[PDB]
RNA sequence: GUAAGUUUAGAUUAUAGCCAAAAGAGGGAGCUCUUCUGGAACGGAAAAAACCUUUAAUAGUGAAUAAUUAACAACA
């Protein structure tokens, strides 16, 4: 998108038209997520984490051309 | 859980990437033991993978104090003032040396639940929304009803 | 309980679907004849690997590596 | 000689508790494993109640431009627009005169479907119909 | 009494718990806690910017004033930083200056310097320095560092990095890092501007323009306890900015708020400043 | 775009006072139009706790 | 008057296939109110506070009774007398002391 | 038993700096054991938090109540240790900044019956605390007018966040 | 189409359902039995152990779908 117009593709822009480029900040983790199925007599000890891995992202620049 | 727990929303410490990359990690404490079979995966380490983390990382100061100790530990600071302390009492070379990793790679940033994954400062650029957007105007902005 | 038209349509998109499964199973490419026999090696070949893997049970062996590695605990700086 | 440990342990989730239910072990147990199950189903839903907002938000602003919610998603798609429900409603928060135009090209591909239904099929496809 | 050593030196870890959240220690700089290497420091320091630093001259930047004076103290019982001090403030008020100029050279040169002095700020060079962990590395007497020590540390750097690395690495580090700064700064937000509408119609005549005639555009809940008014500013007859407000004296402020943006190019929508230039 | 944050916030929250004329219309379909102005769903934003609902007038 | 929307609320809408026809161009020119379809700023010559105390009259037995009070504000804002009633000191201790603000 | 009420008195603050204001003083009083009712007595030290050392004992003289007596008492012996020990120049100017009761040791024996029945008998008894700081009675709190509470709704309604968006 | 099966030796545990739906027999309602088939949601039928859609369970502010309490006076 541009102050007054857009550009949409069918369903992507030809890749000439828009680069985009973006930095990697951070590799992190999830904070710790709990999992309990439910069962007769469920227990405290039946307990599960979920610390999936996590990614961060800067964006940098976004480029156009006139190749129309 | 959550209702018990804090939360936070997405932020950089000081737009680091913005420039240049800047590690967080700013200073390694590490004590073993001369003999403790709970630090002989960490007594490895030293041997062989201490040398090149410090040559891939030379901006991180590393303290290696083997002295008399029951549980060997690490201690990582970070630029921000984040402290964070690791048990390495009977833990593998390979072990040690991905947490280490892990640490350099992780920042001083608080891990609890981030409610919104996504920050920008200019949310709009056509502008918000607002009631009087689409409503049509008229003839000497008369107001409904209004006879004049 | 009177039927909603959804559940109608659904009913004879089914039946309309096991239509078609009928008439491409109308057409066997090959007859009786020719199907006799056709996989008879593969299916042969096949039971002997499966023969082969069930009677190839065995207590597993024991090596001197396993009691002389445990000394090792005792590493220390020297 | 860790038992107090092991109380401690229920107590740290169940502080925030009211009444004897937060000091009764027998009864801060149960309630802990409660939450956890509970903000273990809550997951699931979370994703599906937060779909259903975006729907509704995009219903509304789609009526505001005179456009029903499954026509324009239908014509969108006949558009070879993969955009999701989610960034759908942002473009119009953020974007309005953007959505306007969105909105113009579901308008226009209705009008196009209804030329061609009204056509039987013997019309060419539209300009804007074209694949 | 309950027997073993273990389970009472357990119960000592857990009053040391309790101990330290009822009385939190006092706060002590890095410095003076052990495993504390200024050199090392320094190098990482140094390092980790991925900038070259002259260690005498870096020094002498971090020496302050008052530390000196603590040394005396004792002593009685060295270079201070003024110098490069004012190299780097006076060198950054011409860079910062430069730096607006470029991007908005419609704006006047009042604004640059309420811009200037707020990316210069003592509270924004104090956050700076203080999440870079300059702080642990300023030579002070006295801990937390006083804020005018602090800045002028600061400053004094830059002077130290222009001599090791000149003016070129130097403004690429303040672009990155001090410019940044300004990300999501609304230009009232960093500038005070009173009396908007007398300062609109004096950049108008400037240009020979006509002063708008306000007007009202929309207005909602007139009567009500929550009144909302859209006034847009009519110039010869042409709409030139339009802004809401509660009150029609708010509105009328609000939209010549926007006018003064449109003036000097600082429409919300306009192109960001790049960072990406490595030139 | 470009507005303020609290007067682009006050705006976009503001209430908004409509006006139905009932003389020989029937009140269901007035109602469902009603319910859905006063609960303020007429607006693109609408939020089940943002109290975004407006004023409607019947005569 | 190819466009399907009308042009003159929002923006002027341009719709235009490109010429290989990958992509869809969308021309969104802003439209501004006409002169004449405004009225002017009123021409007669009060801050809402004023107004705001002015509605909230003292008027009977000097300050009014607290249920009176709610009812005056109650009235006003259009809200029920429910929510203006005080809480307890166990839910106001509650209340998280540094709450979030993104945005 | 637990005596931390008379530790409170034993506190001796840091010399105060040039650039500090006059300390006011802080008096700890209590009585620890006494032959009443904590929850009678609570009733007694609730009416008077937060009032005047000259009206809390006026009120205490015309009180029908044991307890009140007992107030008074502790009241007084609090007051002659604020001007012999705690430097109190003016003896009017005191008011009670805290007070509250606390549970004591009891007494346990058996309540006979004349038919054959028995009863649990407890000898109550019960701690007094209360706290005077130098110095007149806060002045009360004024209620919000109707004003107030409107500027603040409008206030809260400004400081809504939106909720679930980009 | 597919991967288990037979024999030899040692050895126990389980051996009491529930409801739905078919086939019979007592019977004449409904019941009382005998035989075959199926079931144990976090979806749906209003709440719904027994009916319908559903191969296990993992994080994600994605997507296509299944079942799915509703239905549209008479004379030549």
């Amino acid at each position: 998108g541009a102050d007054n117009f857009t550009l949409l593709g069918k369903p992507l822009l030809r890749k000439e038209l828009v680069r985009v480029e973006a930095t990697v900040i951070e590799k992190t983790e999830s904070w710790p997520k709990i999992n309990m199925k439910f069962r007769k007599r469920k227990n405290f000890r039946k307990k599960k984490i979920i610390v999936n891995p996590q990614t961060i992202l800067r964006i940098n620049t976004i480029e156009i051309a006139p190749r129309l | 859980t959550g209702r018990g727990t804090s939360s936070r929303f997405l932020t950089s410490v000081l737009h680091n990437g913005l420039g240049r990359y800047v590690q967080q990690l700013q200073r390694l404490s590490l004590s073993l033991s001369r003999d403790a079979p709970s630090s002989r995966g960490a007594r490895e380490f030293v041997e062989r993978e201490v040398t090149d983390f410090a040559r891939r990382n030379p901006g991180v100061v590393v303290y290696v104090n083997p002295r008399p100790c029951a549980m060997p530990r690490i201690v990582a600071e970070y630029l921000n003032g984040a402290v964070r302390e690791e048990n390495v009492n009977s833990k593998s070379v390979e072990e040690i040396k991905s947490l280490v990793q892990k640490l350099a790679d992780q920042s001083g940033l608080d891990v609890i639940r981030i409610r919104k994954p996504f920050h920008t400062d200019n949310p709009s650029i056509q502008g918000q929304w607002h009631p009087f957007t689409n409503k049509r105007t008229a003839l000497h902005g008369l107001r409904p009803r209004e006879l004049r | 309980r009177t039927v909603s038209f959804q559940a109608k349509e659904s009913m004879i998109r089914r039946l309309e679907v096991e239509a078609e499964n009928h008439y491409w199973l109308s057409m066997p490419y090959m007859t009786a004849e020719q199907e006799c026999g056709h996989a008879a090696e593969r299916r042969a070949q096949a039971f002997e690997a499966i023969k082969a893997a069930a009677t190839s049970k065995f207590p597993k062996h024991r090596y001197i590596a396993d009691q002389l590695d445990h000394l090792n605990i005792s590493k220390k700086w020297s | 000689t860790d038992r107090y440990w092991r109380v401690q342990e229920v107590l740290k989730h169940a502080q925030h508790f009211r009444g004897r239910k937060n000091r009764c072990y027998r009864l801060a147990v149960r309630a802990v494993t409660r939450a956890f199950v509970k903000c273990t189903k809550a997951r699931r839903l979370k994703k599906r109640n937060l779909r259903t907002l975006w729907i509704n938000r995009i219903t509304a602003a789609s009526q505001e431009h005179g456009l029903k919610y499954p026509a324009f998603i239908v014509n969108l798609i006949k558009c070879q627009v993969e955009l999701n429900r989610k960034v759908l409603v942002d473009l119009a928060i953020y974007e309005p005169k953007t959505f306007k135009s969105l909105a113009a090209l579901a308008k226009r591909r209705q009008q196009e479907g209804f030329a061609a239904a009204l056509g039987d099929g013997k019309e060419p496809e539209g300009i804007f119909s074209r694949v | 009494v309950k027997k073993g050593f273990r389970a009472a030196f357990r119960f000592q870890k857990e009053l040391e718990r309790w101990r330290l959240l009822r009385c939190p220690p006092p706060p002590v700089r890095r410095s003076e806690k052990p495993n504390w290497d200024y050199h090392a420091e320094v190098q990482a320091f140094g390092s980790r910017l991925q900038e070259t630093f002259s260690l005498d001259l870096l020094k002498t930047a971090f020496i302050n004033s008052c530390y000196i004076k603590s040394e005396e103290a004792k002593r009685q019982s060295l270079k201070d930083n003024q110098e490069l001090f004012e190299q780097g403030l006076s060198f950054s008020h011409r860079c910062l200056t430069q730096f607006l100029e470029d991007e908005f050279p419609d704006l006047p040169a009042e604004g640059t310097e309420s811009l200037v002095s707020f990316l210069t700020g003592e509270a924004v060079v104090c956050h700076v320095a203080r999440n870079l962990a300059v702080e642990q590395l300023t030579l002070s007497a006295e801990f937390p560092v006083p804020l005018p020590v602090l800045r002028q540390t600061f400053f004094a750097v830059i002077g130290a990095l222009l001599q090791s690395s000149g003016p070129e690495r130097a403004a690429l580090f303040i672009r990155d890092f001090l410019i940044t700064q300004m990300t999501g700064k609304e230009l009232f937000e960093m500038w005070t501007v009173v009396n908007p509408m007398g300062l609109l119609v004096e950049e108008l005549k400037k240009r020979n323009i006509s002063a708008p005639e306000s007007r009202l555009t929309r207005q909602s809940g007139s009567t009500t306890a929550l009144p909302l008014y859209f006034v847009g500013l009519y110039c010869d007859r042409k709409l030139i900015a339009e802004g809401p407000g509660e009150t029609v004296l708010v509105a009328e402020e609000e939209a010549a708020r926007v006018a003064l943006r449109k003036l000097y190019g600082f429409t919300e929508n306009r192109r960001p400043w790049d960072y990406s230039k490595p030139k | 775009s470009s507005f303020s944050r609290a007067p682009q916030q006050w705006a976009t929250f503001a209430r908004m006072w409509y006006l139905l004329d009932g003389k020989m219309q029937p009140p269901g379909k007035l109602a469902v139009i009603a319910s859905n102005k006063l609960q303020g769903l007429n607006k693109p934003v609408y939020h089940q706790l943002s109290d975004c609902g407006d004023h409607v007038v019947i005569i | 008057t190819y466009s399907s929307l009308p042009d003159d609320y929002n923006c002027q809408v341009d719709l235009a296939l490109t010429a290989d026809g990958r992509t869809i161009v969308c021309y969104h020119p802003s439209v501004d109110i006409p002169y004449e379809h405004t009225k002017p700023i009123p021409q007669p010559d009060e801050t809402h506070e004023q107004i705001l105390k002015a509605k909230l009259e003292v008027r009977k037995s000097k300050q009014l009774e607290q249920g009176p009070m709610i009812e005056q504000l109650s009235k006003v804002f259009y809200t029920t007398k429910h929510r203006w009633y005080p809480h307890g000191q166990y839910h106001n201790r509650r209340k998280k002391l540094n709450p979030p603000r993104d945005r | 038993i637990s005596r931390k009420w008379e530790k409170k008195n034993k506190i001796v603050y840091p010399p105060q700096l040039p650039g500090e204001p006059r300390r006011p003083a802080e008096i700890y009083h209590c009585r620890r054991q006494i032959k009443y009712s904590k929850d009678k007595m609570w009733y007694l030290a609730k009416m008077i938090r937060g009032m005047s050392i000259d009206q809390a004992l006026a009120q205490l003289e015309f009180n029908d109540k044991k307890g009140a007596q007992i107030i008074k008492e502790v009241l007084l012996e609090a007051q002659d240790m604020a001007v012999r020990d705690h430097n109190v120049e003016f003896r009017s100017n005191l008011h009670i900044a805290e007070s509250t009761s606390g549970r004591g040791q009891c007494l346990k024996r058996i309540r006979y019956h004349g038919r054959g029945r028995f009863g649990i008998m407890e000898k109550v008894y019960c701690h007094y605390f209360v706290k005077l700081v130098e110095g007149p009675p806060p002045p009360p709190e004024v209620p919000k007018t109707a004003v107030d509470h409107a500027k603040d709704y409008i206030q809260q309604l400004r400081s809504r966040t939106i909720i679930h968006t980009l």
